């Protein structure tokens, strides 16, 4: 959708990352595995939980009976209270199915870019020392342990560490 | 090595709408419309219904002698008839301002029956015992209404009638009378003696007087005469006298009450059970956690905002895609 | 060799208000708005209006000289009156819930006038023939309403009138009948002799007695005199008796119906077509097929939501660059 | 606007393009001209239209009459009928109003989207064969044919075909 | 050598909440909730208001001997009445379609109040002198409204009244009458002479016989009868008839007036002013620009739609991130 | 929050930039300070002032009384009268409050989203000429005087002019 990430550069979902919404897959010498981001699903949990509150919270209402009891020569304010029970309901029916829709997409949108910020956060720290493979995958030019991998996952991943053994595996890649 | 950013997928088959897409599969979703109902009437805020099982507000308020009466509760959060409820004025005739009336009564917060003008020391020149009617049969006998007397002559005399109660209750007085309005001269004369009669009712706020129209009416439960209903709200130190020289349907009970600031009448066949609710719907109880509902347009509380909606789900989580 | 990845820009001329800013062109946008009409008055629910011509209600229910007839079995959506439409009650007086007439009126899924009291055997004792007015002409000659019969003294003569009639339709009747409230003390004779009259009215569930109010009212269409109209709904199973010493304006026409839905009446000098509509306005009918109109704020039918608006186009295409 | 793509780095529209919202100018050794992105163009139309189709469609509206009679002595109810076709026409002209100026907003950028999604979509593929010459233009270091240009439109493009040949102009 | 991209940081401390977080401070923000007022009652529509002070409607039309009027006025914008505004109709009785009046003496462009029946020549059969009460006190003495004459008999006799108003003002013009209801039949006669009496008032658009209720009513100011009050618009052109045998409460001093398009009555004890203002409320005027406002509900004028939010406020600038 | 650049890669804001709501900072050898981006700025608040005169503007509205009067055995359409008040009530509050939150956060991804563009276009006519250091800052390869400086905001910079200047500044 809007940000390009959801269901276009990343392809698909993933059923091996069950502790989030958002998060990475690894390989390396160790092993394989899924991990969610922290941040940005908790934040995200946060967010998504004040939105379905306050469309829930900010509604209050009165103490009302509704109902009215009107005698057979009372057909003119019994159709008057009709009127008044009727453009409620369009109004609230409209509304309400308004509101979910252009909602749903705001927050599907909102997914996008979550997903979208991730990826473009990880290529800011990794540069010129992995290759964007695409899938939103990132393919590193060094050898990345677990650590490493755990540094790039919290946001601190060491450029300058792992750039000469970057710059010669690709280099010779290149070559 | 690879990193590879992702996102989660599940075992989610719920689906929202959105502006751009019809079916969306999410992983999570929050449906925001009340679609439940617990299929009981409950005690709205710890308050009981008043529940009028084959009687309906005239019946139980004029005390039709099929209807229990003795047996009511000092308070109600709202009032509920069934669809079926007939037993009503059984003498036939208008209930004058009715609505207004069920709309009064439809809560209440102080509520007791006290005999305004008790039966035996009230009507010493008036027969008190006569007055009963085929138009209201209970238990194979001609009856009337509890909270009303059917003043009759005591024995060809029906000497003028004039009495009065204050209020030494401290709160409004609910005080119903009735107007008999007989068929033909010799029903007149057979009740009350005197032909030519008025009955007179006043109070601070209140003053009608009435004259019986003697006419043969359609036959309605025996009845070619009539009978109107009339009340009034006795302010907490105010008067009301009751003049007559025939035609009296005598306040015999009346009733001291605080109408509590504003309910409705559910008319419904569903069953009253001991279960509090924030709102309440003619065929059933609601939550109130969510801001809509499609249960019923007609509702009593603190309510949600009724919709035409089948579906309101709002989508918490992304698009399924486990492809 | 070159790739440029681009966008659309067209002869369109669409401008549409964004939050960010007004009058933008863009290369393709829709109308939500409905602002036009067929300057028509159409069929709603595939069922013609009934256009009362020179009448309104009053004229066209009672049998105003001047007013249409309908002899036979019909129905209507709504009402047509003209702004114009002089033609009520000819001889002046009040028209008892008239306004409630007209809204029960406004729609009726059958209506079917039959001659509830034929006027040759009815009234063998009372002069049904004289009972014509200067106040309702017709064809320059003193008439009245088709629908009544101004009873009148036999030859100083006027005996008590006693005549009742059981709804033997399966469906409501409404039934209408007049008190005729004279000038003079001599009109009161000169019409009825009997000087001291009274007028009883009764059903299952109406019962009134009328006395006619004697006194010089200021002159209305040569009248110093008024006649009051009143009409009641007679159920089913149900009888209608009427009494009287004098003063009846007494029903000749009645007419049963079945009432539909609630509708409402337009007040419209715009031609009746056929046409078809989901929606009609006073200035013709409109479109349900977008959201809002700004058309007329009352409409009849099921219909887009009035708004005061004069454009409410919303973007579909991109904005356009011709460059 | 908020993609940054029409009128940002894509200064203006095509009127030549006839054949869809968004698209190309494929300009090479044989010959040049426009097309429309298929994929993308019919997806957003598609959406687009179903955007329209829930505005009208949510509406709905059941048989009301609307219309009122009162009498002189019936003034005061004749305005509560009054407060409420003056209050649902305050409601309605408003929402509706709001309604198309954010949704106004909301669909340009929209298409603001779509553009700027393409355009990535084609810089990724292409990697570093091509040059970025702003328009949203790219300049191929290779000689990418009529059949090569009919790849990185429905997003096939080869780069190992090109790679070593590109690698060489560069320099 | 660097060169940045960034954006502005202030001062602000001003929050708002957005749908996914709630308290955020921003840059620069605007209020789109209207919370104050100027504690004044103002002119709408350039015309000041007609504050009543301690009289309330009933009886400042009426001439209530506490109410003055005349000087208060030709044209008002709304009715300022207090909430402690006792002095009314301080003979008791009913006021028939008071609210209804109250509505239409709400707002009006022309007002001028004119004897329709000059004291001095209207009544030559009748005392005109005597028709003051111990009910009706000025000065501490017995007095009555200045706008009504309560005829009475002229040495043990009542003649028939008979006397008309035709319209010759350029208007509508506001007939009040009333219609005394003795407590006794010595009362009556002592009033009266006559006994079975009547009251005859018509116009055109009205006609109604008037029959008194003599019985005692509870004390109501030393009252033990009833005055019911009544009114009417008399069309321009259009005769009022008056006629009676007693119990006429005549008219003195009639209303030519022109009722303005749509305002009310404010109830308050909030002070009158010298202030221009398009939106009005009990408890102060608005100086509105601002959609939303959280004042009050009941409010005169072009005024924002009533909300109980107690903060709305819109973003304009962007997250304050100082550091 | 939405684009990630403010509160995102741009950590925070400055408070030393008064001149307006998106700007640069410039640190070369003829002195360092900050200015604001006029062609953005002047736009923002352009649109921002547009999209607060329609919540404003679109209300209008009639003149109304409101306030009922009724007498004491006319509660059924006193009460009537009051449904209609608190159904106003809960539709207003209910839309101006939900309004409110849905706005407010439309304006600061607008403000997000004017800051990334910001960002992107420099990079853009910068690219090898000039290194990202990170939270919106780009680190010259070559020298870069206050005149070279006001030309990269103007949108007029020359990529080839320091091309070999800035070509021979990687190591
Ligand atoms: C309390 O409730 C019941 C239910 O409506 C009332 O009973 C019904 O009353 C009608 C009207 O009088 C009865 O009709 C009669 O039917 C008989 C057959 O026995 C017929 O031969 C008569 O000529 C007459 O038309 C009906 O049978 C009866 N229905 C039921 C369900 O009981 C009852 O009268 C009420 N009592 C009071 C005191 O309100
Ligand atoms: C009847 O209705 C609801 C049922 O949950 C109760 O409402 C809550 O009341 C408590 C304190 O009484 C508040 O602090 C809550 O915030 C309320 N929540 C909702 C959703 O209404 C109410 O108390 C109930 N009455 C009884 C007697 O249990
Ligand atoms: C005007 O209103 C005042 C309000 O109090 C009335 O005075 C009260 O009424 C009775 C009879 O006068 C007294 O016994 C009370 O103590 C009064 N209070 C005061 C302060 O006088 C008065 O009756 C009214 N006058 C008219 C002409 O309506
Ligand atoms: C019908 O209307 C016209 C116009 O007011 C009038 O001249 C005529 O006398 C009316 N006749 C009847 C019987 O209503």
């Amino acid at each position: 959708g809007l940000f390009g990430a959801i269901a276009g550069f990343i392809e698909g979902g993933w059923t091996g990352m069950v502790d989030g919404w958002y998060g990475y897959h690894h390989q390396n010498e160790q092993g394989s595995g899924y991990a969610a981001d922290l941040k940005s699903t908790q934040n995200a949990i946060d967010e998504i939980t004040n939105k379905v509150n306050s469309v829930i919270e900010k509604m209050n209402t009165q103490f009302t009976a509704v109902g009215k009891e009107f005698n057979h020569l009372e057909k003119r304010i019994e159709n008057l209270n009709k009127k008044v029970d009727d453009g409620f309901l369009d109004i609230w029916t409209y509304n309400a199915e308004l509101l979910v829709l252009l909602e749903n997409e705001r927050t599907l949108d909102y997914h996008d870019s979550n997903v979208k910020n991730l990826y473009e956060k990880v290529r800011s720290q990794l540069k010129n020392n992995a290759k964007e493979i695409g899938n939103g995958c990132f393919e590193f030019y060094h050898k990345c342990d677990n650590t490493c991998m755990e540094s790039v996952k919290n946001g601190t991943y060491d450029y300058p560490k792992y750039s000469e053994e970057a710059k010669l595996n690709r280099e010779e890649i290149d070559s | 090595d690879t990193l590879c950013i992702g996102y989660h997928a599940n075992n989610s088959t719920d689906t929202v709408d959105t502006v751009l897409e019809k079916n969306v599969t999410v992983t999570h979703s929050v449906n925001l419309l009340e679609d439940k109902h617990n299929g009981k009437l409950c005690k709205l805020r710890g308050v009981a219904p008043l529940h009028l099982g084959k009687c309906n507000i005239a019946g139980w308020i004029l005390g039709n002698p099929e209807c229990e009466s003795l047996s009511t509760a000092s308070s109600w959060s709202y009032i509920v008839e069934t669809p079926s409820s007939d037993n009503g004025t059984c003498y036939p005739g208008d209930f004058i301002d009715y609505e207004e009336l069920r709309e009064q009564l439809s809560s209440v917060s102080s509520f007791e029956r006290f005999e305004i003008f008790p039966k035996t020391s009230s009507w010493p020149n008036h027969d008190s015992n006569k007055g009963v009617t085929a138009a209201c049969p209970h238990a194979g006998a001609k009856s009337f209404y509890k909270n009303l007397i059917w003043l009759v002559k005591k024995g060809n005399s029906y000497p003028k009638l004039s009495k009065s109660y204050i209020n030494d209750k401290g709160k409004e007085v609910l005080v119903l009378w009735g107007i008999h309005h007989p068929s033909t001269s010799a029903d007149q004369q057979s009740l009350y003696q005197n032909a030519d009669t008025y009955v007179f009712v006043g109070s601070s706020r209140y003053s009608k007087k009435f004259k019986p129209e003697i006419a043969i009416r359609p036959k309605v439960r025996d009845q070619e005469g009539r009978m109107n209903y009339y009340w009034t709200l006795v302010e907490p130190g105010d008067k009301i006298t009751f003049e007559a020289t025939g035609n009296l349907v005598v306040p015999r009970y009346a009733f001291a009450m605080e109408r509590n600031a504003g309910s409705g009448i559910i008319i419904s066949d569903t069953p009253v059970h001991d279960c509090n609710t924030t709102c309440q719907t003619p065929k059933g109880a609601i939550n109130t956690s969510l801001p809509f509902q499609n249960i019923h347009p007609i509702t009593i509380g603190k309510c949600p905002k009724y919709v035409k909606s089948t579906k309101l789900r709002l989508a918490t989580g992304l698009r399924n895609i486990p492809s």
